[PDB]
DNA sequence: TGCATCCGTGAGTCGAGGGTAATAAGTTCTCCGAACAAAAAAATTCCAGTCCCGAAGGACTGGAAGGCTCAATCGATCAAATC
C-alpha cells in the first residue's frame, strides 16, 4: 500500500457558470469510478431552493389561453424553471408578481426581502402584448436536493388543491449538465495509468467550482463511520555608492573585493588602514553579494588591472 | 541499453512528424493515406474507426 | 495547420504551392537559423511555415521581396 | 474506504569543476612537475590545501602567479569538510 | 479468303522452409612457378653527449622609505562659579 494519490492541476473555466476541471494522474481503477461516484452525487442529492408552487389569479390550468400575453401558460411555466434563486435562511418563501406597460416581464417584477436571492435579473417570466392587460402572479419557493417532476410530485402530494393552483417540476441541484471522461497518464515509464478530465456548467446561484468542494465532501462523510552575477561586483570600492570603504582597502595588495573575501576581518582589519568601523562596510557587503570569510572564488580576476 | 532520456527524446521528435499508413492492395487514391502518431505502449497498431 | 490545411489553400488556392511556399520557408529554421513570426508552440517547422502563410503575412510573393534585399546588402558590402 | 476516502482529498481541499581537476591539464612545466610529483599532491584542492610557503623547499612562484590569475585561481586559499569524494 | 499458326497474356503480399547428382585412364616427361629461406638495408628505437636563454632557486648592492616614548611650553578641555 504506496497508493499514487493526485494533485489537481488545472481548471479551464470558460464563464461564470462553466468549467473544465482536468487531472493526473490515478491508477487504473479508479479514474473511472470516482468520474462516476461524484455524478450519482450532483443529479440527486444537492440541497438547493427551488420554485415549486405558482398561483395565478384568473386562471383554471394551463391548457388555457390568456390575452394581453404573446406566450402560454406552459411556457411561461417553462421560465421559471429556468429562472435561478437563493433562499438564504427560510425554508418557505412566497413571492409575488405584478407588471404593466407595453413589452416583457423580467425578473426585477418580483416583490422580494433580503432573504431571497436571485441572480438573473433579465430573466422574462411574461410579455404583456397591449397596454390593457396585466399579469398578477404568486410563487413559491421550496428547499430540497435534487429533482422530483409534477407527475410524481402529484402522486406524493395528495392535497385536494383548489383550481388556480400550478406546481412546476423543480429544480433542487444546481448542476445543469456535468460529463466525464479518462484519458491516458503517464508517469515516465509506465504509461498505463489514467487521467481524470471532466466537463461542469451548473446554473448560477454557486460556484462552478465550489461543487466539486461541496458534492465530495458528502460522499466523503458517508465514510467516516467506514475510515474509523552584480555588475557593480566587478567594480573596486571607489564606484559602489559608498566614502569610507574605498581608500583603505588598496594599501594592503587588494585593490578589489576579490582577496577581501578570502581574507579574515581580525587581520584585515588589523592592518594599519581598516579597524573596527570597516566590519559594517564589509558584512553588509556579504549580505547582499552572499560571499563568505574564506571562500573559494570560481573566476575573479580579468587580464585589466588598474588603479586611479 | 534503453535508456532514460532515449524516450523523451523520441517523444518530442514524434510530437508533430507525420507518417504514412499503408495496405495493400491500395485499390484507390485513399489506399495511401498519411497519419500522425500517437505513441501507444505494446506490439499492434491502433486505427481509427472511420478510416 | 496541424490538421487541416483548408484554411491556408482558402488563401492560397492550390494544394501545391503550400507545399512549395513552405519547401521555401521552412529551410530558414532547419539551417538558415532564423525564428519564426508568430508564437511558436513547440512546433515542428513544416506547420510554423504553415502557420506563417494562413495567419495572412505570407504569400509566394511577399517571400521573394525579403529574399531580394538580402542580396542588395551583401552586394555593396563588399565594396 | 480508507482507500477511497484519501482521493477525495485532492477534492474536499483542492478545489566547480576547477576544484575537482587533476595536475596533467595545466601542461605545466618539466621542473616543477618534477616537484609537485614530488610533493605528493593528487588534485588542486589538495595544492590549495597547502600554501604557496609549502612548496619552496624543492629544488631543480611567478609560473603559478601568471596561471593561477587568469582562468580564476589564487593561492592561500583554505577548504573545510574535505574530502567530498 | 479462311484456313491454319503462333506469339504473348492472366490481383497484390505476408510467408514457410534449403538444394542434387549421371562417369568419365596413363603413361612418362618437363619447364612455370612458391614461400620458405636467408641474407643485406634502411629505418627506427635506443643510449649518452655537447650547447644556451632561461631553469627551481638563494643571495647581493642600491637609493628610497619606516613605527611611538618623552618634555619644557603653547593653546583649550573640564568644572564650581556668574550677567
Amino acid at each position: 500500500t504506496e497508493f499514487l494519490k493526485p494533485r489537481l492541476v488545472d481548471i479551464e473555466q470558460v464563464s461564470s457558470t462553466h468549467a473544465k476541471v482536468t487531472l493526473e494522474p490515478l491508477e487504473r481503477g479508479f479514474g473511472h469510478t470516482l468520474g462516476n461516484a461524484l455524478r450519482r452525487i450532483l443529479l440527486s442529492s444537492m440541497p438547493g431552493c427551488a420554485v415549486t408552487e405558482v398561483e395565478i389569479d384568473g386562471v383554471l390550468h394551463e391548457y388555457s389561453t390568456k390575452e394581453g400575453v404573446q406566450e402560454d401558460i406552459l411556457e411561461i411555466l417553462l421560465n421559471l424553471k429556468g429562472l435561478a434563486v437563493r433562499v438564504q435562511g427560510k425554508d418557505e418563501v412566497i413571492l409575488t408578481l405584478n407588471k404593466s406597460g407595453i413589452g416583457p416581464v423580467t425578473a426585477a417584477d418580483i416583490t422580494h426581502d433580503g432573504d431571497v436571492e436571485i441572480v438573473k435579473p433579465q430573466h422574462v417570466i411574461c410579455h404583456l402584448t397591449d397596454e390593457n392587460a396585466s399579469i398578477s402572479m404568486r410563487i413559491k419557493v421550496q428547499r430540497g436536493r435534487g429533482y422530483v417532476p409534477a407527475s410524481t410530485r402529484i402522486h406524493s402530494e395528495e392535497d385536494e388543491r383548489p383550481i388556480g393552483r400550478l406546481l412546476v417540476d423543480a429544480c433542487y441541484s444546481p448542476v445543469e449538465r456535468i460529463a466525464y471522461n479518462v484519458e491516458a497518464a503517464r508517469v515516465e515509464q509506465r504509461t498505463d495509468l489514467d487521467k481524470l478530465v471532466i466537463e461542469m456548467e451548473t446554473n448560477g446561484t454557486i460556484d462552478p467550482e465550489e461543487a466539486i468542494r461541496r458534492a465530495a465532501t458528502i460522499l466523503a462523510e458517508q465514510l467516516e463511520a467506514f475510515v474509523d552575477f552584480d555588475p557593480i561586483l566587478l567594480r573596486p570600492v571607489d564606484d559602489l555608492e559608498l566614502v569610507r570603504s574605498a581608500n583603505c582597502l588598496k594599501a594592503e595588495a587588494i585593490h578589489y573585493i576579490g582577496d577581501l573575501v578570502q581574507r579574515t576581518e581580525v587581520e584585515l582589519l588589523k592592518t594599519p588602514n581598516l579597524g573596527k568601523k570597516s566590519l559594517t562596510e564589509i558584512k553588509d557587503v556579504l549580505a547582499s553579494r552572499g560571499l563568505s570569510l574564506g571562500m573559494r572564488l570560481e573566476n575573479w580576476p580579468p587580464a585589466s588591472i588598474a588603479d586611479e | 541499453r534503453e535508456e532514460a532520456v532515449v524516450w523523451d527524446i523520441l517523444d518530442e521528435v514524434i510530437r508533430e512528424h507525420p507518417v504514412l499508413l499503408n495496405r495493400a492492395p491500395t485499390l484507390h487514391r485513399l489506399g495511401i493515406q498519411a497519419f500522425e502518431p500517437v505513441l501507444i505502449e505494446g506490439k499492434a497498431i491502433q486505427l481509427h474507426p472511420l478510416v | 495547420a496541424r490538421v487541416t490545411v483548408q484554411d491556408a489553400v482558402e488563401k492560397i488556392g492550390n494544394r501545391f504551392d503550400l507545399v512549395l511556399v513552405a519547401a521555401r520557408r521552412a529551410r530558414q529554421m532547419q539551417v538558415g537559423g532564423k525564428d519564426p513570426l508568430v508564437p511558436e508552440e513547440n512546433d515542428k517547422t513544416t506547420v510554423i511555415a504553415l502557420r506563417e502563410i494562413e495567419e495572412g503575412l505570407i504569400n509566394n510573393q511577399i517571400l521573394d521581396v525579403r529574399e531580394r534585399q538580402e542580396q542588395q546588402e551583401q552586394e555593396a558590402a563588399e565594396l | 474506504a480508507t482507500i477511497l476516502a484519501e482521493q477525495l482529498e485532492a477534492f474536499v481541499d483542492l478545489r566547480d569543476p576547477i576544484l575537482l581537476r587533476p595536475v596533467d591539464d595545466l601542461e605545466l612545466t618539466v621542473r616543477s612537475a618534477n616537484c609537485l610529483k614530488a610533493e605528493a599532491i593528487h588534485y588542486i584542492g589538495d595544492l590549495v590545501q597547502r600554501t604557496e610557503v609549502e612548496l619552496l623547499k624543492t629544488p631543480n612562484l611567478t609560473e603559478i602567479k601568471d596561471v593561477l590569475a587568469s582562468r580564476g585561481l589564487s593561492l592561500g586559499m583554505r577548504l573545510e569538510n574535505w574530502p567530498p569524494a
